[PDB]
Order: structure tokens, then C-alpha cells, then sequence
């Protein structure tokens, strides 16, 4: 039901009465985004937008054929019109495809939509390619995480999480293609 | 911003603030006013100090 | 009390939960790469919680290793 349409542009009606006219219109998020979801495009054929994203760097702003992610209810491949999507991701590795190659960065959890436009969005926070990553550590700390017991379910709740990500960061190399 | 020389950023968004605040709390609503910064802490604790916490 | 997921019935936010993988993540990686590690994952702010205009103290938090995973 939609008897209360608040927007950015219905945000400046009530603003011209109580605030003065002295200030401009303050600005929203909205406003600097080229790209909506609504809006029906973007895909003309086989390929879709990808936007692969960090808080601290862009990763990809170009367009894919397939892209595949590690879903939490395991690994799905994004064609160029997937059906509308938000899948959570877990630990893995997230792989993109613009032709014959592939890109494999390695992301430690973090959102993924596919939009009904088309567009897609991958949404991590921390994407590592696995040339930066070295076997060595990896189980290592894996021993200092699925032997240590604490009672504490905050902790095991970490060191659940510290499984996840090493156990399947460990398969990320040593199923290398 | 943290320190204070910036002139005039500070003191323009805590314009925008109460612009933005008073316009949309006329329903007798609850409001917990932050601040980022200790610029903000001397200039917001003056204007809005019921609602900040 | 809470129900949800693994982190969410511990009383741990997503955003605490999605920084532990995150920082675990940078725990591992090559040394010319996790030089790049410890700039992004250093926590260094202060807060004060006002009750009526007069603060306390403060808490501080000055970890250049993460996001806390102990409890809180």
C-alpha cells in the first residue's frame, strides 16, 4: 500500500516550509548514481554489467557473460539475465568471465545482487586474487582456530567463521585450474 | 571535521542539521542526535542538548 | 535470545561478523601484499556517550589489529 511516497524529490516539499529558503535543496545518494535497478536495459545481448566492490577499491566496472559466486548455499553461475537475485555469500571464490579467461578473486563474505535491469552487484569486504595469498598461513592459523575450545559461543562464533574461511580457502588454491 | 580550521564546513551541515531535522520530526517521534567529529560537539550540544546522545 | 543466523544468536552484528572474515582474510595473505593489511584494518577513534550534555570520560579504542573478536 502506498499511501506514503517519501523520494528525494518529496523530500524538498516539506523542506521548502519549515526549512528556510536560505539553504539549497541538500543533496541524496540517488543523485549520483547512474545506474537503478527499475529502469529495464543495460543488457542488449549476452552481456551484463558487473560491479565488483570493496569498501577501499573498485574491483570491476565492466561486463561479463558469467559470473560465478559462492553462494551460502553453495556456488551459482550468473548468466546475462539472471532472475533477481540477493544471495549472501560465504567464504569462496567468486569468478568472473569476459570471454576465454577468468579472474579468481577470493572474497572473505559480503552481499550479491543481481537487479531486474540486468545489472549485477558484488558487494564484499575484503576480495583477495589468490596470487596474493600463500598456502603456507592458511592452515596454520586452522590449527590455532579448530583446536583451541572456548565455551564462550561469541568466540566459536568467530572461530566458526575462522573454519569457513580457511578450509575453503585451502581448496580455493589446491583445486587450481 | 576534527580540527578546526576548515572555515565554514562545520558550522554549514550544522545549518543543514536542524534544516533536515525539524523537517521531518513533527510527529512527536524520538531523535538521537550524533556527531563524528568534536567540532560537532561544541557546536551541536548548544543548538540540539535534549536530543543528543 | 535472538534467533537468525551463527553470529546473530551470540549477540554479534553482521558488521562484526563480516570484519572477522574480513581481517582473517588479510591475516594470510603475501608479505608485499599484507603490508597493505594493517593500514586498512587499524581501528583508532573515541567515543562519548552524553546524557544530558555532560559526557563521562570517554572510551577509546586504539587496536591496530582489527575489529575486536571477543565478546561485547
Amino acid at each position: 500500500e502506498a499511501a506514503a511516497p517519501a523520494g528525494p524529490k518529496e523530500f524538498t516539499e516539506v523542506w521548502n516550509k519549515k526549512a528556510p529558503s536560505t539553504l539549497i535543496v541538500p543533496e541524496f545518494p540517488s543523485n549520483y548514481t547512474a545506474v537503478k535497478a527499475v529502469g529495464e536495459g543495460q543488457v542488449h545481448g549476452d552481456a551484463f554489467p558487473v560491479n565488483f566492490y570493496t569498501p577501499h577499491s573498485i574491483l570491476s566496472q565492466a561486463q561479463k557473460d558469467t559470473v560465478v559466486l559462492p553462494g551460502v548455499d553453495g556456488y551459482f553461475g550468473v548468466k546475462a539475465s539472471h532472475v533477481p537475485t540477493i544471495a549472501q555469500l560465504k567464504p569462496g571464490v567468486v569468478e568472473l568471465h569476459s570471454g576465454a579467461e577468468s579472474e579468481k578473486f577470493f572474497v572473505s563474505g559480503g552481499f550479491a545482487f543481481v537487479h531486474p535491469n540486468g545489472v549485477t552487484d558484488i558487494c564484499v569486504l575484503e576480495a583477495a586474487t589468490l596470487d596474493q595469498v600463500d598456502p603456507a598461513a592458511v592452515k596454520s592459523a586452522l590449527a590455532a582456530a579448530s583446536a583451541a575450545q572456548p565455551t564462550d559461543e561469541f568466540e566459536q562464533a568467530a572461530n566458526r567463521a575462522a573454519i569457513e574461511l580457511y578450509s575453503a580457502l585451502e581448496s580455493a588454491v589446491e583445486a587450481k585450474a | 571535521s576534527d580540527k578546526g580550521l576548515c572555515g565554514g564546513l562545520n558550522s554549514n551541515i550544522t545549518k543543514y542539521t536542524r534544516a533536515t531535522l525539524a523537517t521531518t520530526e513533527s510527529e512527536g517521534k524520538d531523535v538521537v542526535v550524533v556527531s563524528i567529529g568534536d567540532k560537532g560537539r561544541s557546536q551541536l550540544t548548544r543548538i540540539e542538548s535534549q536530543r543528543y546522545q | 535470545a535472538p534467533s537468525g543466523p551463527f553470529y546473530r544468536v551470540a549477540g554479534m552484528s553482521y558488521l562484526r561478523y563480516s570484519n572477522i572474515c574480513a581481517d582473517l582474510l588479510r591475516n594470510v595473505l603475501k608479505e608485499p601484499f599484507k603490508a597493505k593489511a594493517q593500514a586498512r584494518q587499524a581501528i583508532h577513534f573515541r567515543q562519548a556517550p552524553y546524557v544530558d550534555g555532560k559526557a563521562g570520560a570517554s572510551k577509546v579504542y586504539e587496536l591496530e589489529n582489527g575489529i575486536p573478536k571477543t565478546a561485547n
